[PDB]
This record gives C-alpha cells, sequence and structure tokens, in this order.
C-alpha cells in the first residue's frame, strides 16, 4: 500500500491510499491561473507539463 | 543495341538516382529555424 | 440564375405632398426608406429564401406626392434548364415580382410609363444601358420581355394573383465547349474507322478501338460533372457519346 | 411557473473539437466530447448541475455512418492555487461512436482486392505469349486510376497512416514487385545461348534439384 | 441581488459607453492584451486563410466604474454585459473574410477598483501568404494583427499582458487542453507589440499587437499517397533496359503506360497545389522531373 | 438549424377575430435516404410542423382545410405554375395530425409527408448502357485467338475503363453504410465478371503455349478435352 496525497491546487490537504509505489505532483498553467493535480501513479505528461513523481508516503505536499 | 542498352540504363538511373537525392534532401533540410526572429537569442516561450 | 438588378418603383402618395413655395422652392426629398409606407415588392421566383431586394435606398419624394426608389438586389432565382440541345442550347429564365404583404385589390402592379416626344408608352423590356453593360462570358442575352400577368385560377384575396415577369431568353455561346470537349471527342470517336486500314499481324486493332473506348469513357466523366441529372431529355453530346460509344 | 421556476430548451448546431484517431479506419472508434460551462459566471455565483448522468438519446435520429455505444455526463470542479475559495464547473458529455464500414468495404476494399489478385496472375502466363507486362502494366494502371477513386473517397489527413492507406501501399507494392520479378523472369527466359554461357549453379538448382510435380521433361 | 442591482444601478448613472474613460486631460488608457489558441482550426492555402479559435484576453481600468464594496454589502465583483461598458475596439486588421470583431460579446467582470475584465471568444480567418517553395514539406509564418479601429496612440496604451512580473511576448497554449492540428505543428508562437517611431500619434491604427505562429506541415498523408506511388510507378520505368529489343519485348509498352500513370498522378496533385506563382513547388518540380525522365526513357 | 419562415408578411385579420398567415418558407429538412435501390429507387420524405414551446394543453393542431375543404389530407400543388423537378415524380403527397403518446405522469404535431421516385434517365445513359457494352466486350475475349496476342489488353483496358465508371459514380453515390446500392452491386458484379474473363484467358494462353517437349498429356486431359467434348460444344 501507499499513502498518498490528492487534492487540488491550494485546498485542505486531503489524502487517499493506493496500490502503486509512486506518488505524482502534476503542474500547469491554462489560461485562468496554475493547476496542480495530485494523485498516485506516475502518468505520463504531455509536454509543458511539470511532473514531481516520489516514492515516499506523503510527498505530493 | 544490346551494349548501348546497358551503357543507357546506367546513365538513366544516375539521373534518376541523383535528382530523387537532390529532391528529397532539399525536402529534409527545410526546418523551421530555432529562433523565432532572425537576429534575436531569444526564444519567446514562458519560463520554468 | 443569379442576376444583378435594379428595381424602379413609383407610386404616388398623397400624404408626402407640399407646395414648393412654402418650403424655399425645395422641389425633392431623400428620405430613408423605413420612414415611409413600402408596397413590399419581392422576388417570388428566388430559390435561396432572399425574397427581398438587397440595399434598402432612400427614396425620393415630390412636391406631387409622387415616391420614386430603385433598390439595387442580388437575386437567385430558380431556372429550369432544357439540356437537349447542349451545348447549343439557349434558356428561358423569369424573375417574378410581386407583393406578398398586399393583394390585388390593396395594390395594382403595372410597368413603368415613359415618354418620348410627349408620348407616352409602357416600358415592355429590361432596361439595359449599353455603354455599361458588359456581356456574360457564355450567355448572351437575345429577348428581353416584360409583363404584367394576371391568371385568374387563384382567389382574388391571394397576393399570387397579380405579378409583374422580367424574362431573360439568353443563348449559350458554345465556344469554350466546342474548343476542349466536342472537337477533341469527335475526332478520337472517328479514329474507330481507322482499325479496318490497320493490318492483323502488326496492327494491333483491338487495342486501338478499347483505347478509343476508354478515351470517350473519360469524356463521359469529364461531361457528367457538368450538367444537372434530370430525365426531360438526353444531351447531344451524351446522345452523341452513347452512339460513338455503341459504334 | 408561478414559483418562478423557468425551464428553456433552445435548440443548437454544435460543431465540437474532437480528437481523431484515423488509424483503425475504416473500422475506427472516436470518443467526441461537449464541455459546457458558465462562461463568465465561477461555481461560487451560478452552480450548474447535470440533469441526468446520461445525455438525452429518446429523440435521437439514427446515423447512416455511425452507432453510438456509450455516452455520459460528467460534472468537473477545477480549483486554482491563487484562490482557493472559488470553483469553476464544467459539464463534459461524451460519446463513443463506432464507424459503420460497409461502405468502404464495399467501395475500396473489394477492387483493391480484384487488383491484388490480378497481381500474381503474371505468373502463370507464359512469355511466349508476349502479354506478361501488358498484364501487369495494365494492372498497374488501373490502381493508378483507382487512386483517384480512394482519395475522393477517404479523408485527407496526415494524423497517422490509416488501415485503408496501408492497404493501398501494400497492394501497389504487390504490383511493383511483380513487375520487377516478372521483367527478371522474361529476361531469363530470352537468354541468348551463345553471349550468356549457363552457370552451374542454376542448372543445379532449377533443373537437378527439382523434385516438384515431374509433370515437366528436364 | 439587492446589492447586485443597486451598485449596476449606481454605476449606470450617466454612464456613456461610447465615451473613453479620461478623468484628467492627456490621459492614456492602458489596455493589456493576450491571446489563447485553443485550436488550429485549418490553413487553407488556396485562399491562404489561417483558421483559428481564439479567446482574447483584454484588461483595462475604467475610473467612472470604481465603487467601495463596504458600501455594497462587500460585494467584490460584478458580472456586467460588455455593450454596456466602454471597450477598446480591438480588431484583427489582417481578416480575410471581412469578420475584425469577435465571435461572442459575453459580460467583463468589473472590480472595485474599476478595472475591467474581459474575455470574449473568437473565430478567426486571418491572412497568410503561402510560402510554396518547400510544398508539402513546408513551414508557414501566420500573423494574427490586432489594433484599435478607432482610437490612436495618445488614446489607448495598447501592451502585452503581464503575469507576476513577466510579460506574456507568446501565444498562450493550454498543455492540458490543447489538441494538435492533424496537418500543422506550432514551432514558434511569440508575441510582439509594433509601434512605428515616425507614425503619425493623432492616427488610430498603429500600435499593434502581432502574434505569430511558425507552424510546420506534416507531410505524412502526400508521402503515403502521393509522393511514394509515384517515385515507385516512375522507377518502374527503369526496368525496360532489362526487357528484350524485339518483338514481344514489350519496352515502348511499358515506358508509355508508365507516363500514362504520371498523368494520372498529375490529375492527382492537380486539386491540391497551391496556385500562386512567385515559386514553383517541389511537388511540381519533381513530378516535371519524373515526366521528362520518363519521357527520355521512351526517346 | 433554421426553423423559421423565410419572410415576415402581414396576418389576415378578420372582423370575427379569424387570423390567416400565409408566410412562404425554404426548408431544408431532415430525410433519411433508403440507398438500397439507387438511382432506382423512392424515397419517403417528411417535414414536421409543430409549436416549439406551447404544448396540446394550449395549442391544439389540425391539418389545414384547403380551398376544397372537405377535410383534406393533402399537400396542395397548384397545377399550374408548378414546374416539376427534373430528377424527382411526387407519387403521393398526404399531410397526418400526430398526436404523442399518453403521459404516465414528444409534442403534437401536424406532418406531410413526399413520396418522391427518381427518375433514373441520365444513370442509364450514363452508367448502365456503358456496363452492358463493357460486359458484351468482356464476352468477346473468348473468341478471340490466342495466336492474335491481344486477351489481356482487350480484357484489362475493359477492367480500366470499368474503374473510369467508378470514378464516374463516386461523386453521385450516397455515403451511408446501412446498405449497399443495386448500381454498387452491379458495378461489383461487372468488375467480378470481367476479372473473371482475365483469370480464364489467363488459363487458356498458358493451355496454348505449352512446351510440348516439357509438358506432357494427362491421358484424361486428352479423353475429355479432344474427344468428348468437342463433340458438345459443336467444334
Ligand atoms: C481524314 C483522313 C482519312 C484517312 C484515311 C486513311 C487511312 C489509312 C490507310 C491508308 C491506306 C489504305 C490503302 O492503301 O488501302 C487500299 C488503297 O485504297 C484506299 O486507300 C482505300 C480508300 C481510302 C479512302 C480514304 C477516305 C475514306 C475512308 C477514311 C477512313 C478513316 C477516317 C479517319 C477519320 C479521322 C490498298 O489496296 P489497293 O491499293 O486499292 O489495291 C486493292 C484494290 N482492290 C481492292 C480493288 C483489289
Ligand atoms: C491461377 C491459374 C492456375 C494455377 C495452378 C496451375 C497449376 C499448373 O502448373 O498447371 C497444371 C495444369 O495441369 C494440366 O494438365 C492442365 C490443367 C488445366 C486444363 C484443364 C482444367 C482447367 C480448364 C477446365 C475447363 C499442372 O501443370 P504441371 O506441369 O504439373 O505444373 C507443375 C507446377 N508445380 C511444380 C509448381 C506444381
Ligand atoms: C513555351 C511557353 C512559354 C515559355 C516562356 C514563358 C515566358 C516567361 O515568362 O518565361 C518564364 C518561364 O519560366 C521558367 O523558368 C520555365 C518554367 C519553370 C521551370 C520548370 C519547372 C520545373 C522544373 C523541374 C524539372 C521565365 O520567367 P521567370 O520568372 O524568370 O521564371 C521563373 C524562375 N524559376 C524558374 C527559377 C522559378
Ligand atoms: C442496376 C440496375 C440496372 C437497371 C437497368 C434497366 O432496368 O434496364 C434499362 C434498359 O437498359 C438500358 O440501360 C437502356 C439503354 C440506355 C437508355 C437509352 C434509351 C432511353 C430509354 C427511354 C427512352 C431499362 O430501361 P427501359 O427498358 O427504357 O425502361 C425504363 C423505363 N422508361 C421508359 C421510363 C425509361
Ligand atoms: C458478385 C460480387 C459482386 C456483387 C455484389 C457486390 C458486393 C456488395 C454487396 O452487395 O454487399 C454484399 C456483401 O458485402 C459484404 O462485404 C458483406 C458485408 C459484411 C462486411 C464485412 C463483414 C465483417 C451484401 O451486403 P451486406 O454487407 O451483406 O449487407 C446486408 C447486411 N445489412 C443490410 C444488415 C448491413
Ligand atoms: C501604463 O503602461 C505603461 C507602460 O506601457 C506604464 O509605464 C511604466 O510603468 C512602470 C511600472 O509602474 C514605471 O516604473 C515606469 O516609469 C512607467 N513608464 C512610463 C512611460 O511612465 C504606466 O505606468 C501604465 N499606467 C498605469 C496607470 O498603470
Ligand atoms: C420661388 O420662386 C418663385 C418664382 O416665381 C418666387 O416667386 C418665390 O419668391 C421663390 N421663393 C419661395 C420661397 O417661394
Amino acid at each position: 500500500s501507499m499513502i498518498c496525497y490528492n487534492q487540488q491546487s491550494s485546498q485542505p490537504p486531503t489524502t487517499k491510499t493506493c496500490s502503486e509505489t509512486s506518488c505524482y505532483k502534476k503542474t500547469w498553467r491554462d489560461h485562468r491561473g496554475t493547476i496542480i493535480e495530485r494523485g498516485c501513479g506516475c502518468p505520463k505528461v504531455k509536454p509543458g507539463i511539470k511532473l514531481h513523481c516520489c516514492r515516499t508516503d506523503k510527498c505530493n505536499n | 543495341g544490346r551494349v548501348l542498352d546497358r551503357v543507357c540504363f546506367l546513365a538513366m538511373l544516375s539521373l534518376f538516382v541523383c535528382g530523387t537525392a537532390g529532391i528529397f534532401l532539399m525536402a529534409h533540410y527545410n526546418r523551421v529555424p530555432a529562433l523565432p526572429f532572425p537576429g534575436d537569442p531569444r526564444s519567446y516561450l514562458p519560463s520554468s | 440564375l443569379t442576376t444583378n438588378v435594379w428595381i424602379e418603383q413609383g407610386w404616388t402618395d398623397s400624404r408626402l405632398q407640399w407646395d414648393a413655395e412654402d418650403f424655399g422652392n425645395i422641389s425633392v426629398l431623400r428620405l430613408p426608406a423605413d420612414m415611409v409606407w413600402l408596397p413590399e415588392i419581392v422576388l417570388e421566383n428566388n430559390n435561396d429564401g432572399s425574397f427581398q431586394i438587397s440595399y434598402s435606398c432612400n427614396v425620393l419624394i415630390y412636391p406631387s406626392g409622387s415616391v420614386y426608389w430603385l433598390p439595387p438586389a442580388i437575386f437567385r432565382s430558380s431556372c429550369p434548364i432544357s439540356v437537349t440541345y447542349f451545348p447549343f442550347d439557349w434558356q428561358n429564365c423569369s424573375l417574378k415580382f410581386s407583393s406578398l404583404k398586399y393583394t390585388t385589390k390593396e395594390i395594382t402592379l403595372s410597368l413603368k410609363q415613359a415618354e418620348e416626344d410627349g408620348r407616352s408608352y409602357p416600358v415592355e423590356w429590361i432596361i439595359i444601358d449599353p455603354e455599361g453593360f458588359t456581356e456574360n462570358g457564355e450567355w448572351e442575352i437575345v429577348h428581353r420581355p416584360a409583363r404584367v400577368n394576371v391568371d385568374p385560377s387563384v382567389p382574388l384575396d391571394s397576393p399570387n394573383r397579380q405579378d409583374v415577369t422580367f424574362y431573360l431568353i439568353i443563348r449559350r455561346k458554345p465556344l469554350f465547349y466546342v474548343i476542349n470537349i466536342l472537337v477533341p471527342c469527335v475526332l478520337i470517336s472517328f479514329m474507330i474507322n481507322l482499325v479496318f486500314y490497320l493490318p492483323a499481324d502488326c496492327g494491333e486493332k483491338t487495342s486501338m478501338a478499347i483505347s478509343v473506348l476508354l478515351a470517350q469513357s473519360v469524356f463521359l466523366l469529364l461531361i457528367s460533372k457538368r450538367l444537372p441529372a434530370t430525365s426531360m431529355a438526353i444531351p447531344l453530346i451524351g446522345k452523341f457519346l452513347l452512339f460513338g460509344m455503341v459504334l | 411557473d408561478y414559483t418562478g421556476h423557468i425551464t428553456w430548451t433552445p435548440p443548437a448546431i454544435f460543431k465540437s473539437y474532437c480528437e481523431i484517431i484515423v488509424t483503425h479506419f475504416p473500422f475506427d472508434e472516436q470518443n467526441c466530447s461537449m464541455k459546457l460551462g458558465t462562461w463568465t459566471y465561477d461555481g461560487s455565483v451560478v452552480v450548474i448541475n447535470p440533469e441526468s448522468d446520461q445525455p438525452d438519446l429518446s429523440n435521437f435520429m439514427e446515423s447512416g455512418e455511425w452507432v453510438i455505444k456509450e455516452s455520459r455526463g460528467w460534472k468537473h470542479w477545477v480549483f486554482y492555487a491563487c484562490c482557493p475559495s472559488t470553483p469553476y464547473l464544467d459539464i463534459t458529455y461524451h460519446f463513443v461512436m463506432q464507424r459503420l464500414p460497409l461502405y468502404f468495404i464495399v467501395n475500396v476494399i473489394i477492387p483493391c482486392l480484384l487488383f491484388s489478385f490480378l497481381t500474381g496472375l503474371v505468373f502463370y502466363l507464359p512469355t511466349d505469349s508476349g502479354e506478361k507486362m501488358t498484364l501487369s502494366i495494365s494492372v498497374l494502371l488501373s490502381l493508378t486510376v483507382f487512386l483517384l477513386v480512394i482519395v475522393e473517397l477517404i479523408p485527407s489527413t496526415s494524423s497517422a497512416v490509416p488501415l485503408i492507406g496501408k492497404y493501398m501501399l501494400f497492394t501497389m507494392v504487390f504490383v511493383i514487385a511483380s513487375i520487377i520479378i516478372t521483367v527478371i523472369v522474361i529476361n531469363t527466359h530470352h537468354r541468348s545461348p551463345s553471349t550468356h554461357v549457363m552457370p552451374e549453379w542454376v542448372r543445379k538448382v532449377f533443373i537437378d534439384t527439382i523434385p516438384n510435380i515431374m509433370f515437366f521433361s528436364t | 441581488r439587492n446589492q447586485e442591482e443597486r451598485l449596476l444601478g449606481d454605476l449606470m448613472q450617466g454612464y456613456n459607453p461610447h465615451l473613453r474613460p479620461a478623468e484628467h486631460d492627456s490621459d492614456v488608457v492602458n489596455v493589456s492584451l493576450k491571446l489563447t489558441l485553443t485550436n488550429l482550426i485549418s490553413l487553407n492555402e488556396r485562399e491562404e486563410a489561417l483558421t483559428t479559435n481564439v479567446w482574447i484576453e483584454m484588461q483595462w481600468c475604467d475610473y467612472r466604474l470604481r465603487w467601495d464594496p463596504r458600501d455594497y454589502g462587500g460585494l467584490w465583483v460584478l458580472r456586467v454585459p460588455s455593450t454596456m461598458v466602454w471597450r477598446p475596439d480591438i480588431v484583427l486588421e489582417n481578416n480575410v473574410d471581412g469578420v475584425f470583431e469577435v465571435a461572442l460579446y459575453c459580460n467583463v467582470l468589473v472590480s472595485p477598483d474599476g478595472c475591467v475584465y474581459w474575455l470574449p471568444p473568437a473565430i478567426f480567418r486571418s491572412s497568410c501568404p503561402v510560402s510554396v517553395t518547400f510544398f508539402p514539406f513546408d513551414w508557414q509564418n501566420c500573423s494574427l494583427i490586432f489594433q484599435s479601429q478607432t482610437y490612436s496612440t495618445n488614446e489607448i496604451n495598447l501592451q502585452l499582458s503581464q503575469e507576476d512580473g513577466q510579460t506574456i511576448e507568446w501565444i498562450f497554449i493550454d498543455p492540458e487542453a490543447f489538441t494538435e492540428n492533424g496537418e500543422w505543428a506550432i514551432r514558434h508562437r511569440p508575441a510582439k507589440m509594433l509601434l512605428d517611431e515616425a507614425a503619425p500619434a493623432e492616427e488610430a491604427g498603429h500600435q499593434k499587437v502581432v502574434f505569430y505562429l511558425l507552424i510546420q506541415r506534416k507531410p505524412l498523408f502526400y508521402v503515403i499517397n502521393i509522393i511514394a506511388p509515384c517515385v515507385l510507378i516512375s522507377s518502374v520505368a527503369i526496368l525496360i533496359y532489362f526487357l528484350p529489343a524485339k518483338a514481344g519485348g514489350q519496352k515502348c509498352t511499358v515506358a508509355i503506360n508508365v507516363l500514362l500513370a504520371q498523368t494520372v498522378f498529375l490529375f492527382l496533385v492537380a486539386k491540391k497545389v497551391p496556385e500562386t506563382s512567385q515559386a514553383v513547388p517541389l511537388i511540381s518540380k519533381y513530378l516535371t522531373f519524373l515526366l521528362v525522365v520518363t519521357i527520355l526513357i521512351v526517346v | 438549424g433554421n426553423f423559421d419562415v423565410a419572410l415576415d408578411i402581414n396576418v389576415v385579420v378578420s372582423s370575427d377575430g379569424s387570423m390567416r398567415w400565409q408566410p412562404p418558407g425554404i426548408y431544408r429538412s431532415s430525410c433519411s435516404i433508403q440507398v438500397t435501390y439507387f438511382p432506382f429507387d423512392w424515397q419517403n420524405c417528411t417535414m414536421v410542423f409543430s409549436s416549439y414551446s406551447y404544448d396540446s394543453s394550449e395549442v391544439s393542431l389540425q391539418t389545414g382545410l384547403s380551398p376544397e375543404g372537405q377535410e383534406r389530407q393533402e399537400v396542395y400543388i397548384h397545377e399550374g405554375t408548378f414546374i416539376e423537378n427534373g430528377q424527382w415524380e411526387i407519387i403521393h403527397k398526404p399531410s397526418r395530425l400526430i398526436q404523442p403518446s399518453v403521459d404516465p405522469r414528444r409534442r403534437e404535431e401536424v406532418t406531410f409527408y413526399l413520396i418522391i421516385r427518381r427518375k433514373p434517365l441520365f444513370y442509364l445513359v450514363n452508367v448502365i448502357a456503358p456496363c452492358i457494352l463493357i460486359t458484351l466486350l468482356a464476352i468477346f475475349v473468348f473468341y478471340l485467338p490466342p495466336d492474335a496476342g491481344e486477351k489481356m489488353g482487350l480484357s484489362i483496358f475493359a477492367l480500366l475503363t470499368l474503374t473510369v465508371f467508378l470514378l464516374l459514380l463516386a461523386d453521385k453515390v450516397p455515403e451511408t453504410s446501412l446498405s449497399v446500392p443495386i448500381i454498387i452491386k452491379y458495378l461489383m458484379f461487372t468488375m467480378v465478371l470481367v476479372t473473371f474473363s482475365v483469370i480464364l484467358s489467363v488459363v487458356v494462353l498458358n493451355l496454348h503455349h505449352r512446351s510440348p517437349h516439357t509438358h506432357q498429356m494427362p491421358l484424361w486431359v486428352r479423353q475429355i478435352f479432344i474427344h468428348k467434348l468437342p463433340l458438345y460444344l459443336g467444334l
């Protein structure tokens, strides 16, 4: 198991549990502002997107 | 006629290959410039 | 049929009259068309839904109460095509003008009355300025009549009872089709007689004949895109191509 | 309604951008979406809710080219780093469509199959007939003229090579290989006895090690 | 809504939307401009028209729309129809179809400091002169020129938008939401603000904001469907040198039928090449070369 | 997407309150095409008119009575000024009042139907007759001697002409996939016929040019094709 953060942007922190060995933080800017997506796994990000994949509990934030 | 054919085969094959290679390499080397504006060193992308 | 036509409408409005001596001898006034009553003449013959004139210009009013209005318009109307003698065909198109807002009881349509040497005559034709007119690239104009038609079949309270129709009888100039399609087609088709002179040992007869057939098929491919697929008649070039392919 | 309830059901023609995958065309499957949201209102002043999880398909006219396998509508909340209190809402309705391939099967694949079958038949034509390359080059001509039909019929996209494009290129390469090998066969057939001496390896391979049907006379 | 309606009524008292906001004389209304491209719809080469879907972000400030939130129950934002406020009449100057203006006139967002935010979407068909020399392996430099239709540089100062400390000198593209065009890839996307120093200051359209799109064509369709089949069919003609030079060898049949196939290919490409005349396209040059080679083979 | 009438005109209002409005309209309406028998097909096209907003409890629809009256159920066509479409003949033109199903807890409409038959002369001249001629030529390749050396040319150029006619037809046929038009079935049948003519011509040319010193005769071939079958085939 692995305990990973999953909240959006600067929301109150919330947490989930999954089976993958890595948590991911995904940052990208849209026309309104900056979006941060947190979860588990290491997704294949399209270019122009910052990705932080880390392999320790509660490492997204 | 046979020896004339053998000479002109090589001649025409050389012509065909040379023209094909010239056209294809002019296609291959037509790339977008590395910078949007010539003479300007900036790249005009959002820094990260 | 697509036309650029300036429609001239004249009518007396007894409310829009004045004596020129009480207004500084003013003898003409230009007003927006949205300020006055209009008969609302439209092209009933349109096939694209554009009933109305294009540019709603000013009306000219005069002390007598007469109202003159010359709106220009671009009109797309339905002209049925007779393909029987193509490309040596002539077509009969019409522009049918009437009011869908008013009936024969409300307005009465008539042709313009012009004057020569103090004698009046109805203008029974489409006006074309001879100096400024540029002929169409493929269509020559042969007749330009104009009529007022009142049919008794429809009821009297129908706005379609009265109309003014301007007709264009136009002949195609066949030069493009003669040069580019017809002459090559005929000359290739008449080469089918040459296989009778070809010997049977060195002259490949069937290859030549089937190649003439192939060229005829290519000419059918060319023709098929340029005419409607109607069933009133077979085109004349189509008749020749079918005859040549059978031969 | 007298309670202030408003129902408003306007129509629209929606022209929506959708990523089209042409890889498996004409057996391709598309997933195309419609993202709808309040343009100038965020989620704190206007809340949009889906009426149901599914788009309403009760009045859907059946299509002659596409079958909708599944459809759904998802509401999305978007929060930004600068403003942690104001959400931005949208509802995305998506439809998964499958192309009906009969038109392209009949009008493209079948003539390509017919031209492909006639490609190898030049190898049953004897060389003494003098009609081998007539057959081969004229099949090539038929393929080249049918290229016009295919280009007129298929969409012209450069995102990926479709299956029809791959089959067309395979058929063309098949014909060209048949032409090359037929030229080799015709050259072998017309080899003069005097100018071209027979190699021993050729005689060994093609005349001596021939355990194939003996209907032939070595 | 009572506070919102109160604020709107107090704000719209004596407000003329057709008069430029200036509190003192010789004031220049600063207008910041940003362009987001959501999808490159197409580039029609025969009309030389780039069709694009854009969202234009315009920010200016109007002293007449100022208010204090504490006087209106803490109201900190107001959505107003864009027709009721004064607008900088920003238009795409280089349009090819006659559409100068935005597609939808949405609401503006007025803030208590009087600063107005407007994000209208637009469909734009802009003029792109196509350089045809290397077609279909070409790249194009399309332009989107935005300027005020009516106001001059002494009236509005049209500049590029500033985010936190950095000027946005590029077309903005959403990394997540962008679907790439099926025939064009965007390599560079800069933005510039041009003001000719010797231009008349009283004339309207001299300060321009120009967004450039340098786009490379993906030539895979032409490679698959035109170029490679033509290369193969032309290379068939080289094989006639191995056929015998007698009756039944069929040299002339093969060569001339290859030429017939090349003429069919001329018809195929005739419906796809641009019709300008500064340069001969690369594909046209190659097809002419292949034709001439087949002619020489027949000779 | 166009719902409205073409032109804004007057409404005739009688003193008793009767309201007569006869607007013009140009309407592009959805017609699901049955492609199976194209271009010898007939189509059942439909025009559904209804109140967009008001329901049956507010606006009740009925079929428009003509000047004939007598509870008409027909589209009216004035026979003098109506020029028939050159491609289509109107067989039936009825009108009906469709009522919706009963709600346990669609709106009422007036529907005008046009059953129209295509007039196929163009396709008979341009597609069918050349196909018949090409098939007739494909028959006669078997009467060509093998020694003339012109079988492959004739057969494949017939196939090439068929491909040209496929190019001709590609611009005209419907693009749906619920069925195959009968004209496309005929075209593919003719293409398969010409392909089989090519195949059998290749077999005949193979038999004619079999090397005598290499290929020996199976005795069953000699029994059938030299002794038995010739007196059945009149050779
Ligand atoms: C309007 O825009 C101009 C720039 O185009 C601003 O000018 C500069 O602003 C910086 C930062 O405030 C100052 O340090 C410079 O001194 C300014 N230069 C000039 C030309 O004065 C200007 O401040 C903007 N005006 C408003 C009201 O925001
Ligand atoms: C107009 O012209 C007439 C000519 O007789 C003249 O008497 C009159 O004074 C002029 N002015 C006005 C205002 O009528």
